[PDB]
């Protein structure tokens, strides 16, 4: 566990990497938000035509 | 209508700061620095 | 700095010189010169204690 000082530090860098990955997942979440709202608008106007 | 002030001193200062702080952060996240390169 | 009209996204030599100036301002490490002289005097103090 004094070796897990450095192993803990590696885990902290890994948690940093995971925080980065989660930030970019939030970015992809907003991406899919705007994207899927566009897709909904597309299907909306299709149904507007079809009715 | 009115023509409000558009301070290009602040503008050129910010451009100089961006170009000044472009290649700064070499830490490990670096996609923030990639976005800063985009900016 | 920027993209040349020829089509080359060069960085511009002035911010590179500015960056290396920021190195020679901070990564010059005069504080590390201080701390390494402190390392010298601490090791020297220890080994002169060892001399006596």
């Amino acid at each position: 566990v004094s070796s897990q000082r450095a192993l803990q530090t590696a885990l902290e860098a890994l948690s940093l990497s995971f925080s980065d990955i989660g930030i970019r997942m939030v970015d992809a979440e907003s991406a899919l938000n705007h994207l899927d709202f566009m897709w909904l608008s597309v299907l909306n106007q299709i149904t507007e035509s079809q009715i | 209508l009115s023509y409000p002030d558009i301070n290009f001193k602040i503008f050129s200062q910010g451009v100089k700061n961006i170009s000044h702080l472009a290649q700064f952060k070499t830490t490990g996240v670096e996609v923030l620095q990639e976005k800063a390169l985009r900016v | 700095g920027g993209e040349l009209s020829s089509g080359d996204k060069v960085n511009g030599l002035e911010p590179q010189v500015k960056t290396k100036y920021d190195l020679m301002e901070k990564s010059n490490m005069r504080k590390s010169i201080k701390e390494l002289d402190e390392k010298i005097k601490e090791k020297r103090q220890r080994i002169e204690q060892l001399k006596k």
